[PDB]
């Protein structure tokens, strides 16, 4: 209401909020306060139940274990998110300042997007080739 | 952590 | 890019909303003025000239070609906050911007509630005319 | 210009 839905996860309390069942509590170094300081929301799924994604480069990873930094394993997978530059809190970016980074944010998501329908593509492709030459071998 | 899969 | 609610922060949205606007060029209040001035355009059947600040709700109708928008603005509002924002829009800070909205939207309450006055006011002298008649007679 | 009346 007081800021639309689609800008939400760049608020550090709704990134938190999304981890509903994260396993990795106080003792922790991962704990849900550090993994939304880091930009990752809580994507759990059925076969990964520790799936967390960055907001704004979406990188996703599992597989986390108690003593990882969020921040460094961020720094570690996905070097090049902007996200990780941002050293002012929301309220003090300047309007140009995050319209850029949404705008950045819109460019990443179409990338990952359009990374995933090349790969499934690729997939499909092997298919139909492996398809075509069993029936050139039977032949 | 790593990356996910499939 | 932005929602409908805070579009008409934004200049270029409120220019647009002057479809049919009759004092163009040569006039002292076109619509990149009324716009600078933080005017939307409302035009009604019997007024359709009426212009209102999106930030303070002030409307403002009766308009002439040498009206300044910037001097009406003052002259009829003179406390309306979106004067006092010397900043260009993409140079407020978040917080610059979400405090500019909560009190538009306190500017919104305090007129629906100034017209719920009018209108109670109203219905007030047609009950006492009723009521006079009746006891006439 | 002037305030809208009514
Ligand atoms: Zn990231
Ligand atoms: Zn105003």
């Amino acid at each position: 209401p007081t800021l639309p839905p689609a800008w939400q996860p760049f608020l550090k309390d709704h990134r938190i909020s999304t981890f509903k069942n994260w396993p990795f509590l106080e003792g922790c170094a991962c704990t849900p306060e550090r993994m939304a300081e880091a930009g990752f929301i809580h994507c759990p799924t059925e076969n990964e139940p520790d799936l967390a994604q960055c907001f704004f480069c979406f990188k996703e990873l599992e597989g986390w274990e108690p003593d990882d930094d969020p921040i460094e394993e961020h720094k570690k997978h996905s070097s090049g998110c902007a996200f990780l530059s941002v050293k002012k809190q929301f309220e003090e970016l300047t309007l140009g300042e995050f319209l850029k980074l949404d705008r950045e944010r819109a460019k990443n998501k179409i990338a990952k997007e359009t990374n995933n329908k090349k790969k499934e593509f690729e997939e499909t492709a092997k298919k139909v080739r492996r398809a075509i030459e069993q029936l050139a071998a039977m032949d | 952590a790593r990356t996910k899969q499939t």
